[PDB]
């Protein structure tokens, strides 16, 4: 069964640092593009960053580039999101979203209200 | 106090997977290692049915193994005579975006549906002598992806609504609703006795349902991506599923786990349709490659290829007597193979 | 058997009647151009449809410019997961993508960009051109003039963006408003060009959701799309 | 959020219902599938093509 | 010399075989594959049929006449062969002009192309292409005289050049020129010039936004036609005016260039395009 579980979170002072990790299982990790999405309190699911199958292509939402760094390591089937200089507005539940299909360049429904290939989510709070 | 439910669900999942692992004493490949290979299977295009203007999305055989309905997204629902290639009916649809077909076992009715979220039922044996809409089943909140008649008065449908439903066609009401899937339900297959049916959704899982009780009996979660096609093994104790994984898999209802996987390294495209042959030894699957591949259901060796379509193969069906295979495609032609 | 011959003859008469109807249906199916209207709930696509018209799973709008018939389809009661029911529209002439230049409430423009990326790079939509309606331009102008806008701190690359020489501002167009709107257009054009292998093109437009020119915009863009398809088909 | 609690309870109950079922070993299921396939081998035209005299197509 | 005559015979036979093989390939490929049954492909099919019939019914006897200045097939077959020559050459040029008009509608009226260039219009085009030249050629050769108005010098030419020879009077030469070459030729020239302009503008727009197939394609299309046909028709129309000064050997080489046109037509209109190759393979 496709399963994703995020790790990392908790309380961080403003300007602090945090490294989120996701343990992927049930599918060939190397074959899928992966994303990071977040749902701040009282708002919808937002897209943060994505990394292609090999890690050659990376993109960020404009509000976090220069702060967050997405990296995948296919050997251990884990996706990381280094995020430093956190600002109060970064308070949200962060989920890891998988691409719907392998060998594919588009990611259609990662931010949808209900998405099968998404993690449970880890709360990140900024004092 | 919510994390306790999550923990209990995780523990139940661990229990189920451990039980399945314990039951997996041997694999199907080991036990089938000693049987003779099927050998290369070649099929020629006996017929090529043309007349649809746009991509064909669904087709279904009649119980007589001679008449077959096909749905194309030009807004037409043509009933063919495969022996002669003569068109028997050509039903214009109110919504052009049909994506499913059904043929009543009695042959008196056909059904269809799609992005209109409606299952329309057409009476073929009218006294007026012309085909007219018998009933429009409304109540799904997402596109209709599959439908299958149980009788002349009952039909099971699946939807992007994420649910399947059973209808009383006479009253037009939804007898029961089958919920539990997380993504769009894409395919649907009735058991030979029509007491159970199996559905595959856009959540990489397949579920076994009870038509009359109305609950999920078992869930199968071998696949990695969206399930596009599902078919019952003729015995009724197993079913095959195809997905965007570029893989087909075989599940057994009694073992409650995957039995065999049908994939190849050079096949990296999704599977749009699956079907078995009469004996169940051949598994025929359509691909986005524009080709249909025949698989030895017991050996998992690709026993043949039905090349000949110049676009996506969208539908695939074997006659009730096993005499022929129909294959529709996005190139707007149906081909019959033997 | 005489009965078998009679049944065969009757089947042939029925078949030729069916095909006589099908030819008449084909003549009209080939003269019509099907359009997919796509967008967001907050984008003014519904208002555009309302202008063009002067529990359902899909809504159909019929209009004709000159003597050409256009059949535009708007998605109705469909869930927000589009990866399956969007393959149905791989043979429309164009997809009309409506975007609101925004400025619960979140950054709708980034999700519009991501949706446009998915549409552009989808396997089955690699031959379909997109008519991009950068909608709600008056709201963008008024919000940029007030000094409270989304772009500056949601798109940090904007702070170093300069209006292109090809820009054609209106006579009363404030320089900052044109800079903002052309930045938003270039955001979509980057995606459009990064994978435009010549099979499909993007046609950006600045619209206000109440325009009599949107019909002409779609007509001209469809004419261009089909002309380029024919030029490609004949090796130019 | 009551919807989350309801969904979790429903999922737990469904998992409980699916857990308590009789499962046979894969060996028996494979054996039965093979037996069915070989019992109807001759009745399968695609597997064993029929001569053109009886082929309706 | 025997070697010279044998080599020329082999060259003409090679041309004939190429014509027949290419055109028959085109005909069979269009007829068989069903996805290639668009009306434009039916214009190409009819053009291939005209070229194939030119290769079979006309080319071998012209080859015999060229290699040996006498005419061994009779005085009535002379008229039949001349009429078939004019008919099939004119029909080929007509098919070329109609293909040009079809492409003009595809490129300059894209939104109404499928409605306008339908199978009925294509059938009418094929009918005109096969019929107008047949009436013209056979009427001029049998039902009237291509040499009316020049009978004395016509009968001079009768013995000046031995065997079969296509004599044209000044009026007949001018009318045949205009009917067979200038009108359809000028139509397709204008059509392809406008198509070139449109394709050039589109390519320039696309390149400007992103940051010459039209030249190759249309240069081949028009260069083959011009080089193969323009010299022959020019000499034919001018010869009565120049009091038949042109030597016979020039006329022979020119008619064989005109035949090379039919040899190359399938290569220019069918084998040049990927959609035909794919189906062919
Ligand atoms: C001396 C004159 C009258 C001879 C005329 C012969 C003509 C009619 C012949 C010559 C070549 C022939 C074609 C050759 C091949 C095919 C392909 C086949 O799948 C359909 C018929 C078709 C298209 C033939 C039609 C008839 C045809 C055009
Ligand atoms: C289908 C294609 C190949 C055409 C088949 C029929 C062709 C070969 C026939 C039709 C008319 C025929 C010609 C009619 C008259 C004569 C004059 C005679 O003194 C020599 C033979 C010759 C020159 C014939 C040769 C063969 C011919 C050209
Ligand atoms: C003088 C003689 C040799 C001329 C021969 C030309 C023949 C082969 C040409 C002329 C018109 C042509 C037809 C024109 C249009 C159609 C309709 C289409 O749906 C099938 C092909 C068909 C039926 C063509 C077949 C070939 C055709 C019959
Ligand atoms: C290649 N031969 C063409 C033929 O030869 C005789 C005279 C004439 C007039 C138009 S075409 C033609």
């Amino acid at each position: 069964q496709v399963q994703l579980q995020e790790s990392g979170g908790g309380l961080v002072q403003p300007g602090g640092s945090l490294r989120l990790s996701c343990a992927a299982s049930g599918f060939t990790f190397s074959n899928y593009k992966m994303n990071w999405v977040r749902q701040a309190p009282g708002k919808g699911l937002e897209w943060v960053s994505d990394i292609s199958q090999s890690g050659a292509s990376i993109s960020y939402t404009g509000s976090v580039k220069g702060r967050f760094t997405i990296s995948r390591d296919n050997a251990k089937n884990t996706l990381y999101l280094q995020m430093n200089s956190l600002k109060p507005e970064d308070t949200a539940v962060y989920y890891c979203a998988r691409c719907p299909a392998p060998f594919t360049r588009d990611c259609f429904d990662v931010t949808s209200t209900t998405y099968a290939y998404r993690g449970q989510g880890t709360q990140v709070t900024v004092s | 106090e919510l994390d306790q439910l999550r923990q209990e669900a995780e523990q139940l999942k661990n229990q189920i997977r451990d039980a399945r692992k314990a039951c997996a004493d041997a694999t199907l490949s080991q036990i089938t290692n000693n049987i003779d290979p099927v050998g290369r299977i070649q099929m020629r295009t006996r017929r090529t049915l043309r007349g649809h203007l746009a991509k064909i999305y669904a087709m279904h055989w009649g119980t007589d193994s001679r008449l077959l309905v096909s749905a194309s997204q030009d807004g037409k629902l043509i009933i063919w005579d495969s022996y002669t290639t003569n068109k028997v009916h050509a039903i214009p649809l109110r919504s052009s975006w049909v994506m499913t077909c059904a043929y009543a076992p009695s042959g008196n009715y056909v059904a269809c549906g799609g992005l209109d979220n409606i299952c329309s039922i057409y009476n073929l044996k009218t006294r007026e002598g012309n085909v007219r809409v018998s009933r429009e089943l409304a109540g799904h909140t997402g596109y209709l992806s599959c439908c299958r008649f149980l009788d002349d008065n009952q039909i099971v449908t699946s939807s992007g609504d994420t649910t399947c439903a059973l209808w009383d066609i006479e009253t037009g009401q939804q007898t029961t609703t089958f919920t539990g899937h997380t993504g769009d339900v894409m395919s649907l297959s009735l058991a030979p006795d029509t007491r159970l049916f199996v559905s595959g959704a856009c959540d990489a899982s397949a579920k076994l349902w009870d038509v009359r009780e109305g609950m999920c009996r078992q869930t199968f979660t071998g696949h990695e991506s969206d399930i596009n096609a599902i078919c019952f093994f003729p015995n009724g104790n197993a079913f095959a599923t195809g997905s965007d994984d570029a893989t087909c898999r075989l599940f057994d209802l009694r073992a409650d786990q995957e039995l065999m996987t049908y994939s190849h390294d050079n096949i990296i495209c999704g599977i749009t349709s699956v079907s078995f042959s009469k004996s169940g030894r051949l598994l025929l699957a359509g691909y986005d490659d524009f080709n249909c591949n025949v698989w030895d259901a017991l050996k998992a060796d690709r026993a043949g290829v039905l090349a000949g379509h110049d676009n996506r193969v969208s539908c695939l069906g074997v006659t009730d007597d096993g005499m022929a295979v129909a294959t529709g495609s996005w190139d707007s032609f149906l081909k019959i193979w033997n | 058997t005489e009965d078998q011959r009679n049944e065969e003859k009757a089947q042939r008469e029925a078949n030729k009647k069916i095909e006589k109807q099908l030819q008449k249906d084909k003549q009209v199916y080939r003269a019509t151009h099907r359009l997919l209207l796509l967008g967001a709930g907050e984008s003014g696509k519904s208002t555009i449809v309302k202008q063009m018209r002067i529990t359902s799973g899909i809504f159909e709008t019929k209009f004709q410019v000159d003597k050409v018939n256009f059949h535009m389809f708007d998605v109705g009661a469909q869930r927000d997961e589009r990866r399956k029911w969007i393959q149905c529209f791989n043979d429309v002439t164009a997809i009309i993508f409506v975007v609101a230049s925004s400025s619960n409430q979140t950054n709708r423009l980034q999700e519009a960009l991501n949706l446009f990326k998915s549409i552009w790079n989808n396997r089955w939509l690699r031959t379909i051109s997109v008519i991009l309606f950068l909608n709600k331009q008056d709201l963008l102008a008024e919000k940029v003039l007030a000094g409270k806008s989304k772009i500056e701190d949601y798109f940090p690359e904007f702070a170093r963006y300069t209006t292109p020489e090809d820009a054609t501002p209106e006579p009363g167009e404030d320089p900052r408003v044109t800079r903002a709107k052309y930045f938003i257009r270039d955001e979509f054009l980057r995606i459009s060009t990064a994978s435009g292998d010549g099979r499909h093109y993007c046609y950006p437009h600045f619209t206000c959701s109440v325009d009599t020119e949107n019909i002409r915009r779609v007509f001209n863009d469809c004419r261009d799309i089909i002309q380029r398809m024919h030029l490609r088909q004949y090796e130019l | 959020n009551t919807a989350s609690i309801a969904q979790a309870r429903k999922l737990v109950e469904q998992l409980k219902m699916e857990a308590n079922i009789d499962r046979i070993k894969v060996s028996k299921a494979a054996a039965d599938l093979m037996a069915y396939c070989e019992a109807h081998a001759k009745e399968d035209p695609l597997l064993t093509p029929v001569p053109a005299s009886e082929n309706p197509f | 010399s025997n070697d010279v005559r044998a080599s020329l015979y082999s060259l003409m036979v090679l041309i004939i075989l190429t014509t027949l093989v290419g055109n028959l390939i085109v005909i069979v490929s269009i007829s068989h594959f069903k996805q290639l049954h668009t009306p434009t492909n039916w214009l190409i099919h009819s053009m291939a049929t005209v070229d194939f019939l030119l290769g079979c019914l006309v080319m071998p006897y012209s080859m015999v006449r060229s290699a040996e200045h006498c005419w061994y097939f009779g005085e009535v077959f002379c008229k039949i062969h001349t009429s078939t020559d004019i008919m099939l050459s004119s029909a080929s040029i007509f098919h070329l002009s109609f293909i040009s008009i079809d492409r003009y509608y595809a490129v300059c009226d894209p939104l109404r192309y499928k409605a306008k260039m339908n199978i009925l219009v294509i059938c009418v085009m094929i009918f005109i292409s096969w019929s107008v030249p047949a009436v013209f050629a056979f009427g001029m050769i049998f039902l009237e005289l291509n040499f009316k108005g020049a009978e004395e010098i016509y009968y001079k030419h009768v013995h000046c050049r031995g065997g079969c020879s296509v004599f044209f009077s000044k009026i007949s030469g001018v009318l045949t020129f205009m009917t067979s070459f200038y009108i359809p030729g000028s139509i397709m020239l204008c059509v392809y010039y406008r198509i070139y302009l449109i394709a050039k503008e589109q390519a320039r727009l696309i390149s400007d936004a992103n940051q010459r197939k039209a030249v190759k394609t249309l240069g081949i299309v028009m260069g083959v036609f011009l080089i193969c046909w323009c010299p022959f028709f020019i000499c034919t129309v001018m010869d009565p005016f120049l009091h038949y000064i042109i030597p016979p050997t020039l006329n022979d080489v020119l008619i064989w260039f005109g035949y090379l046109n039919s040899t190359f037509n399938p290569m220019v209109y069918a084998f040049f395009y990927p959609w035909f190759r794919k189906a062919l393979k």
